[PDB]
């Protein structure tokens, strides 16, 4: 899932 | 146009957890579809382009375990999907380029 962290 | 299913939402954000910045960006999504983070969706829901505003968002709507997830976001553009990128259930970059997964 966004955001990519 | 406001957020909502089905939109295609680019939003400008700065993500903080315990006062410190750990991203920061800009990034666009189809909305409704489980492609972002869930809290930071709801968050999102009803919002008018241009709007700016402060989310927190738990770890249980979402990094240490249990901290807010403090976001603050501007909502860039708010446009209607493609037929494509419904199909697909994501968001695709301007240029038209046909393709599957
Ligand atoms: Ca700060
Ligand atoms: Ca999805
Ligand atoms: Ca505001
Ligand atoms: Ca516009
Ligand atoms: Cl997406
Ligand atoms: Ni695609």
């Amino acid at each position: 899932m966004k955001p990519f962290i | 146009m406001k957020v909502g299913q089905d939109k295609v939402v680019t939003i400008r954000y700065t993500l903080q957890v315990e006062g410190e910045v750990l991203d920061q960006g800009e990034l666009s999504y189809l909305h409704g579809h489980r492609n972002l983070i869930p809290g930071l969706e709801e968050a999102l829901e009803g919002r008018e382009e241009g709007e700016a505003f402060q989310a927190h968002v738990p770890a249980e709507k979402a990094i240490p375990p249990h901290a807010t997830l403090d976001f603050q976001v501007e909502v860039v553009k708010v446009r209607e999907a493609t037929p494509e990128e419904l199909l697909h259930g994501h968001a695709h970059p301007s240029g038209h380029h046909h393709h599957h997964h």
